[PDB]
C-alpha cells in the first residue's frame, strides 16, 4: 500500500527546509 | 465587505509596526530555561519561563555565526520584522525579541498542544471534518498574510502548532517575505515545494495555495502527494504534474485539491480573479462558518491533554545543550536592526 511505502521510507520523520 | 474592512484597517495597523519595529524588549536573565521543544539547522526552540510574570514562553534561539554560514542574514531579518509586527488569531505571538554577542532571540507564545506532526504521524490520518476545521484556519491565516504583501513559504505540520483550545498556531516565519511581484529564493521543505519554486521561473503568494494542497493532502491521507526517499526524486514527481488520491478521498476533497494542485499557475485555485473566495465557496468548505472559525468558536475535534501550565508531554525529548554567549559581538553590522 502506499501508506507502508511511506511509512517504509527515509522521510515520515520531521522535515528540514532546504535554503540554498 | 467586512473581510475587506477588516483586513484594510489591518493592513494600516501592520505597516505602522512595520516601518517602525520593536527592539532589545528584554534580556536572557529574565527566563528561566526548561526544556528543548524542537531543534533546527540555525538553532533551537525553548520553553522557557518569565520570572518576574510567572509566565511560560517558546523562545526561539539562533546562532548568529550559524546564521551567517548558511546565508539566512535577510531571511532571518525579514521572521523577525513581518512577527513582531503582525497579529491574527492563528499567527504565534511574538513577545519579546533581542540578541546578544552570540545569539538572536525570539520569545513567543507557548502552545502547550505540540506539533500538528506528532499527532499526525501518531494517529495516521484526520477525518475530512478535522482535516478541514485545521485548513480553514490556514486559508484565513493565508488571506491575512497575502493581504499584507507577505508570502509565506514554509507551510507543513511540523510548524503548526496546537495550542490549549485546540486551535492551529502558525509558528516559523523564517522565509516569510513581504514582496509586491515576484521572487527567485528556492526554499521551503522539498514535499511542499510548488512547481515554480524548482523551475527556477519565478514566483508569488500561489506557491502558498499549492503548499495549503499539499497540507489538506497529508493531513488527510497520512502521507504526502509527493514523497521518495530523495528530494531530487520528490522534484521529479511534482514537476510531472501527476497526483493520486487514496480511495478513502471524498470527490469535494479531490476536486479541491486537484485545483490547489495545480501546475498551471493561471488556474490554479488561490490565484485566480476570485482569489481567495474560490476557495472559501468550495464544496468541500460548505460546511464551514468562516466568521465563527476567525471567532474561536467552533467546538475543536481534537483538545490535546495536558496536566498543567509548562508540561510538555505534548513534545518529543531532545538532547539539550548549554547556551554559550561569547565575549566577543559576532556579526553586530550584519544583524543591527534586529
Amino acid at each position: 500500500t502506499t501508506y507502508a511505502d511511506f511509512i517504509a521510507s527515509g522521510r515520515t520523520g520531521r522535515r528540514n527546509a532546504i535554503h540554498d | 465587505e467586512s473581510v475587506k474592512e477588516f483586513l484594510a484597517k489591518a493592513k494600516e495597523d501592520f505597516l505602522k509596526k512595520w516601518e517602525n519595529p520593536a527592539q532589545n524588549t528584554a534580556h536572557l536573565d529574565q527566563f528561566e530555561r526548561i526544556k528543548t521543544l524542537g531543534t533546527g539547522s540555525f538553532g533551537r526552540v525553548m520553553l522557557v519561563k518569565h520570572m518576574e510574570t510567572g509566565n511560560h514562553y517558546a523562545m526561539k534561539i539562533l546562532d548568529k555565526q550559524k546564521v551567517v554560514k548558511l546565508k539566512q542574514i535577510e531571511h532571518t531579518l525579514n521572521e523577525k520584522r513581518i512577527l513582531q509586527a503582525v497579529n491574527f488569531p492563528f499567527l504565534v505571538k511574538l513577545e519579546f525579541s533581542f540578541k546578544d554577542n552570540s545569539n538572536l532571540y525570539m520569545v513567543m507564545e507557548y502552545a502547550p498542544g505540540g506539533e500538528m506532526f506528532s499527532h499526525l504521524r501518531r494517529i495516521g490520518r484526520f477525518s475530512e471534518p478535522h482535516a478541514r476545521f485545521y485548513a480553514a484556519q490556514i486559508v484565513l491565516t493565508f488571506e491575512y498574510l497575502h493581504s499584507l504583501d507577505l508570502i509565506y513559504r514554509d507551510l507543513k505540520p511540523e510548524n503548526l502548532m496546537i495550542d490549549q483550545q485546540g486551535y492551529i498556531q502558525v509558528t516559523d516565519f523564517g522565509f516569510a517575505k513581504r514582496v509586491k511581484g515576484r521572487t527567485w529564493t528556492l526554499c521551503g521543505t522539498p514535499e511542499y515545494l510548488a512547481p515554480e519554486i524548482i523551475l527556477s521561473k519565478g514566483y508569488n503568494k500561489a506557491v502558498d495555495w499549492w503548499a495549503l494542497g499539499v497540507l489538506i493532502y497529508e493531513m488527510a491521507a497520512g502521507y504526502p502527494p509527493f514523497f521518495a526517499d530523495q528530494p531530487i526524486q520528490i522534484y521529479e514527481k511534482i514537476v510531472s504534474g501527476k497526483v493520486r488520491f487514496p480511495s478513502h478521498f471524498s470527490s469535494d476533497l479531490k476536486d479541491l485539491l486537484r485545483n490547489l494542485l495545480q501546475v498551471d499557475l493561471t488556474k490554479r485555485f488561490g490565484n485566480l480573479k476570485n482569489g481567495v473566495n474560490d476557495i472559501k465557496n468550495h464544496k468541500w468548505f460548505a460546511t464551514t462558518d468562516w466568521i465563527a472559525i476567525y471567532q474561536r468558536k467552533v467546538e475543536a475535534p481534537f483538545i490535546p491533554k495536558f496536566k498543567g501550565p509548562g508540561d510538555t508531554s505534548n513534545f518529543d525529548d531532545y538532547e539539550e545543550e548549554e547556551i554559550r554567549v561569547s565575549i566577543n559581538e559576532k556579526c553586530g553590522k550584519e544583524f543591527s536592526e534586529f
